[PDB]
């Protein structure tokens, strides 16, 4: 069966350093595990999602749709959006920049969140 | 169980740690001038006995343990 | 300051606690972070961002909105 | 809905989309076939005298049943390659970027609201 | 306007017996309460489907089974049926 | 002068004559429209004059719940106003050559 | 003893042959007996809880002022309006449409308008309501409470000229945005002979009288 758990497996062969895997409920009506993937270089972040689109397509579900690579041209960044579990494959830097461990966690909670305002509106001057 | 046993297998995860340095590690080792540690140092300590040698550690004595020779005391009449 | 300094020795125990836990993730990563926030976010000294903090440490430990495993 | 010389919001928390002048930046050129712009399009933008590719999440125009109407016709800048520009999203975005195909995923995982 | 044109490849998603009655797919040509004439399909893609239907017509008094009262399609769903959840 | 000023834009010439006049540190603006002390950030400079000269717009802001038309100080006519002085020449001489001079 | 007719069993005027609304109606009672279709006026607070085909089938909830409830048969719509993170959003629900998991009357209300379709160009606050509000307890057989709210509009210009007789607005403080003149001059397009004309008016209590014995019919069996 294509799980997390042969997720983390197929993730470890490919040397998949701080694997942060995130249980999202349905009340984000989002997905059901979001997984954040630091690799060392470009090269390893797209060999590491071809082995893991290989092995899904080789594994079972015939039926259900394909998955399409996301983010061929961004060497930075990478994304796979299966049906129910998305996987982002991104550098180190590319995870400061973007911190998404707390975003996912504290909806609206979050550090950027907060420095952003909710929402403002100008008024008139003088 | 062995008294030495729970001496020497602390003085061992003491020295396990790498941010703080084994200069002085007695039993009256006081980590807050001899080492430089705060309050987030040494809970981290407590955790780092813990996790091999515990599983009875309440905070409500262990944010007072303060040196080794109270964690040896402390397993030793907790066993 | 804080709401409590031994809630907030509390809140950090605990997380360390679900690190342990946890299943799928990883420790060195997790105690890495985990460290390196409350690194960062002490000596603030305004203390109203601390107790949002608190109150952000709070939510994140019930994990009613989401839950790394 | 957005198509040449048309004003829009933009929404994320990119340094070049806050406007000191509260001055709204305008599209200049509609990556489609009949330069109409619906939920998903990609367009130009230009924003503080620079030329910017930008990804449009919700407009004022009416579309499908049960998909949202916004009162106000928002846009999201991006990179030339993909990566967004900002970091977070406040406002609610459609879920339909999913459905949709592109390059969607940073873009919903960076965002916070859904409608 | 006012001459005959014709709809090709429109499929038929639900058929009430009892009314005699066929949902056809998508609009053809005419006004409300106008008679337009259906054939079967003449496109080269839709050629030889035909294995499985009445021939040369469905006879009714010499059926030995009654028909139910709306023949569905497989994608349709049933009004009678529950709210439907996906995957 | 040499081009139109619209084509290109009043605001980005303003800050690019704010920019000139702090780096060959002159500060002709400050005294001649009394502000408080030489700045670089040119909205709040457009702001200044539009309050000393007295000229507000009206213009539409695209907000969460649709287009609102609030008054604001008239950015424009502050830059189109801060370009006529300079260029009459209240300001002070410029050279807009020196670092190329310099190498 | 009200008993209240939902409006798309109520055929728009026309030359449709009355097989088409029978059957029309017949599916909509056989959908209504599987979901449960509340009684709401325009104005009303409404919950819808929905499912979403390209979410892996999660269930999803909006909840929203109704300001429109327009269409008829299966394809009627009714249009639900909230103010979240400071951003206006409005949605077409379709009633028949499967996809609808439920629908809850969170606060039932009537307005002074048949349509709430100046709250767009009014202040946000009008339009701003909690999600998370709980429902407030209705009274059985108890008559509909009418609201009436006045709300407040934003300067012109607005989306609509909703000062003209044409649209006959009356839940609009047009004495605080407008100047006298100005009605004045919008009074210009009233046509008082139009309420008069009696060749216009559409006769439904002989329709309705067959709607309910087609409905209790349906029920019974
Ligand atoms: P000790 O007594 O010496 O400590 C006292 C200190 C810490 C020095 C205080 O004086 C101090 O400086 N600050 C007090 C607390 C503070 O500044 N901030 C509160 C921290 S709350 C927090 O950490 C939120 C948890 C979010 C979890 C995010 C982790 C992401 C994992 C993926
Ligand atoms: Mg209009």
């Amino acid at each position: 069966k294509f799980d997390i758990d042969m997720m983390v497996s197929l993730l470890r062969q490919e040397n998949a350093r701080d694997i942060c895997v995130i249980q999202v409920p349905p009340e984000m009506r989002y997905t059901d595990y979001f997984v954040i993937v630091s690799g060392t270089s470009t090269r390893h972040l797209h060999a590491m999602a071809f082995y893991v689109v290989k092995m899904y397509k080789h594994l079972k579900c015939k039926r259900d749709p394909h998955v399409k690579i996301e983010g061929k041209d961004t060497d930075d960044w990478l994304c796979v959006d299966f049906g129910s579990m998305v996987i982002h494959l991104m550098l180190p830097e590319t995870r400061e920049i973007y911190e998404l461990e707390k975003l996912w966690t504290l909806r609206s909670y979050d550090d950027q969140l907060a420095q952003i305002a909710p929402e403002t509106v100008p008024e008139d001057f003088i | 169980l062995t008294l030495e046993g729970i001496q020497d297998r602390v003085l061992y995860v003491l020295k396990l740690y790498d941010k703080i340095d084994p200069e002085k590690l007695s039993v009256n080792s006081h980590f807050m001038k001899d080492l430089g540690l705060d309050s987030l140092d040494q809970v981290e300590i407590i955790m780092a006995m813990e996790d091999e040698f515990g599983f009875e550690i309440p905070d409500i004595d262990a944010e007072k343990l303060m040196c080794p020779q109270e964690i040896v005391d402390y397993i030793a009449d907790k066993k | 300051a804080p709401w409590s300094r031994e809630a907030v020795l509390s809140l950090y125990r605990a997380l360390l606690r679900q690190g342990r836990q946890l299943r799928y993730t990883d420790r060195d990563f997790y105690f890495a972070s985990i460290r390196r926030e409350f690194r960062k976010n002490q000596k603030l000294e305004d203390a109203e961002a601390r107790e949002r903090q608190l109150e952000k440490g709070l939510v994140f430990l019930n994990g009613k909105l989401g839950r790394i495993i | 809905a957005i198509q040449k010389m048309t004003r829009v919001r933009v929404v994320d928390n990119s340094a070049l989309g806050n406007s000191p002048y509260h001055r709204a930046p305008r599209c200049i050129h509609v990556y489609k076939k009949n330069g109409v712009g619906k939920v998903g399009d990609q367009i130009l933008l230009a924003i503080k005298g620079q030329k910017k590719k930008a990804l449009i999440v919700g407009h004022c125009m009416p579309g499908p049943r049960m998909t949202p109407r916004f009162d106000s016709n928002n846009v999201v800048l991006i990179e030339d390659n993909g990566n967004p520009v900002g970091t977070r999203i406040k406002t609610p975005i459609p879920t339909s970027l999913r459905k949709r195909e592109g390059e969607y995923s940073k873009v919903l995982a960076i965002a916070q609201n859904f409608v | 306007g006012n001459i005959y044109r014709t709809e090709y490849g429109l499929k038929v998603w639900r058929i009430n017996t009892k009314h005699n009655i066929i949902y056809v797919n998508g609009s053809v040509p005419g006004h409300k309460n106008c008679l337009v004439k259906v054939k079967d399909s003449k496109l080269p893609a839709y050629k030889d489907l035909g294995k499985n239907l009445p021939f040369p017509t469905y006879f009714p008094d010499g059926d030995e089974e009654e028909l139910p009262e709306d023949l569905y399609d497989e994608n349709v769903c049933q009004p009678g049926a529950p709210s439907i959840t996906f995957a | 002068g040499t081009v139109l000023d619209h084509l290109v834009g009043e605001e980005t010439m303003a800050d690019y004559l704010l920019y000139t006049l702090n780096k060959h540190q002159r500060f002709g603006y400050v005294q001649h429209y009394g502000l408080g002390s030489a700045c670089d950030n040119v909205e709040r400079v457009l702001k200044s004059v539009a309050v000393k000269l007295g000229k507000t717009q009206k213009v539409k802001v695209l907000t969460g719940t649709g287009n609102v038309n609030i008054i604001q100080p008239n950015y424009p006519a502050a830059a189109r106003d801060f370009l006529q002085t300079f260029r009459r020449g209240l300001l002070g001489s410029v050279m807009l050559d020196l670092d190329v001079l310099r190498g | 003893e009200r008993r209240f007719l939902s409006p798309e069993f109520i055929p728009r005027r026309g030359r449709t042959d009355p097989l088409k609304f029978q059957i029309e109606r017949k599916d909509m009672l056989e959908r209504r007996k599987v979901l449960h279709i509340p009684e709401f006026y325009v104005g009303s607070i409404l919950r819808v809880t929905t499912a979403d085909p390209y979410a892996s089938g999660k269930i999803s909830q909006f909840l929203g002022i109704c300001i429109q409830r327009s269409g008829r048969g299966l394809g009627a719509t009714f249009i639900l309006r909230n103010v979240i993170e400071g951003q206006g959003v409005e949605i077409c629900f379709e009633l028949y449409n499967p996809r609808v998991q439920e629908i809850q009357v969170v606060k039932l209300e009537k307005r002074l308008d048949d349509s709430l379709l100046y709250l767009r160009d009014a202040l946000p606050e009008y339009s701003t309501f909690d999600v998370n509000m709980k429902p407030v307890v209705q009274e059985p057989n108890q008559k509909v409470p009418v609201n009436e709210l006045k709300v407040k509009m934003k300067p012109k210009p607005w989306s609509k000229r909703w000062e003209r007789p044409n649209f006959n607005i009356k839940g609009i403080r047009f004495d605080l945005c407008l100047t006298e003149q100005q009605m004045k001059e919008a009074q210009k397009w009233n046509q008082p002979w139009l309420e008069f004309d009696m060749m216009r008016e559409y006769d439904t209590s002989k329709i309705e009288a067959a709607i309910w014995k087609e409905i209790e019919a349906s029920k019974r069996s």
